[PDB]
């Protein structure tokens, strides 16, 4: 996030980091319960990737991190690789996350919910702070 | 869901 | 580097899909929602992460970081997967597995 700011550690407890086999963060995701993460289809997640929960300071060695294996990847069949429409994938964890003060789930909306233009929302992540 | 035990603090300067 | 040591956050407004198309044109589909163009921008490495808004006092997943400015311009809206258009699939997938 460009021109964002540091979050309080643990204050976005559903935010996970998706790491490849080397440990390289390549995408974010959101815990929606103890067994499931929602992320973008264009991230191309596989069962060799790992869900990292409870991480907020990659400069810390004292965090209660959970490295969670992925049992199965559920890419939305309607995902369009060219337009990037329907850009959603579900990850089922082989072992459930252990919820804690720093690890818990985001709420999901109803399909009929109206989040109007001008509503102030929040995005979080480990992306670049400057291009 | 959706209510962190550690409340986020959004701020600036 | 421009990689943050610590998780980042930013507040940003949702855009109407008509106003988002003023930037991105026909690339904006019904299953997308735009936000930002307001001084912050999602950028490389934020993909797949959350865009949350309050509903009944609780943070609710409204978007998933999808794509945005080629240079992460903060005067250009970011594009997010519109979860209201995709949550029926999410809930069905959870129920079937």
């Amino acid at each position: 996030i460009v021109n964002g700011e540091e979050a309080v550690p643990g204050s976005w407890p559903w935010q996970v980091s998706l790491q490849d086999k080397t440990g390289f963060h390549f995408c974010g995701g959101s815990l929606i319960n103890e067994n499931w993460v929602v992320t973008a289809a264009h991230c191309g997640v596989t069962t060799s990737d790992v869900v990292v929960a409870g991480e907020f300071d990659q400069g810390s060695s004292s965090e209660k991190i959970q490295k969670l294996k992925i049992a199965k990847v559920f890419k939305n069949s309607k995902y369009n690789s060219l337009t990037i429409n329907n850009d959603i994938t579900l990850l089922k964890l082989s072992t459930a996350a252990s919820f804690s003060q720093t690890v818990s789930a985001v709420c999901l909306p109803s399909a009929s919910d109206d989040f109007a233009a001008g509503t102030t929302c929040v995005t979080t992540g480990w992306g670049l702070t400057r291009y | 869901c959706g209510v962190p035990a550690i409340q986020p603090v959004l701020s600036g300067l | 580097a421009n990689t943050p040591d610590r998780l980042q956050q930013a507040s940003l407004p949702l855009l109407s899909n008509t106003n988002c198309k003023k930037y991105w044109g026909t690339k904006i589909k019904d299953a997308m929602i735009c936000a930002g163009a307001s001084g912050v921008s999602s950028c490389m490495g934020d993909s797949g992460g959350p865009l949350v808004c309050k509903k009944n006092g609780a943070w609710t997943l409204v978007g998933i970081v999808s794509w945005g400015s080629s240079t992460c311009s903060t005067s250009t809206p970011g594009v997010y997967a519109r979860v209201t258009a995709l949550v029926n699939w999410v809930q069905q997938t959870l129920a079937a597995n």
